[PDB]
């Protein structure tokens, strides 16, 4: 076997974080409580919330 | 201020920080390497042990 | 004896790679949680999977 590179190793390393990349993005949704927190989710989405917002304010 | 800090500190996480799974992997194959490079190294002292045949 | 080849050794080499390459096939599985990753562990299926993601969503 080549034990110059792990290439299972990496293949593992790289599914694992950007699967904790969104358990992150998961846990923040939780804890902030609200389903649009930061931008990019949906740019119209939070837009129309805004406003909607600013009409019941 | 909180949410200034908040990004800043990710940002210089992102930087500074290291990704203890992203290299334990390395260290590892490192810790394999030094080994195999001591097995052969103790193979070539020996290595010149058959001239003492020919005397 | 013949020494100038090791035709044993060459067998058992030969089986060990493709054990090795068998078994790093199967640990993405276990890593990522899904059945086909990399397309050509099925078509038609990864076909309906993909179709059936963009129904879901």
């Amino acid at each position: 076997m080549i034990i110059n590179h792990n290439l299972a190793a990496i293949n593992s390393h790289r599914v694992l974080k950007f699967q904790n990349e969104e358990v992150s993005k998961n846990m923040e949704k939780l804890s902030s409580g609200m389903r649009i927190n930061r931008a990019g989710d949906d740019a119209s989405g939070l837009a129309v919330s805004e406003k909607m917002r600013t009409q019941v304010n | 201020l909180m949410n200034a800090y908040e990004n800043t500190q990710a940002s210089e996480s992102r930087i500074r920080d290291a990704d203890m799974a992203e290299e334990t992997v390395a260290f590892t194959k490192n810790q394999i390497l030094v080994q195999s490079g001591t097995a052969m190294l103790a193979q070539a002292n020996v290595r010149p042990q058959g001239v003492l045949s020919l005397l």
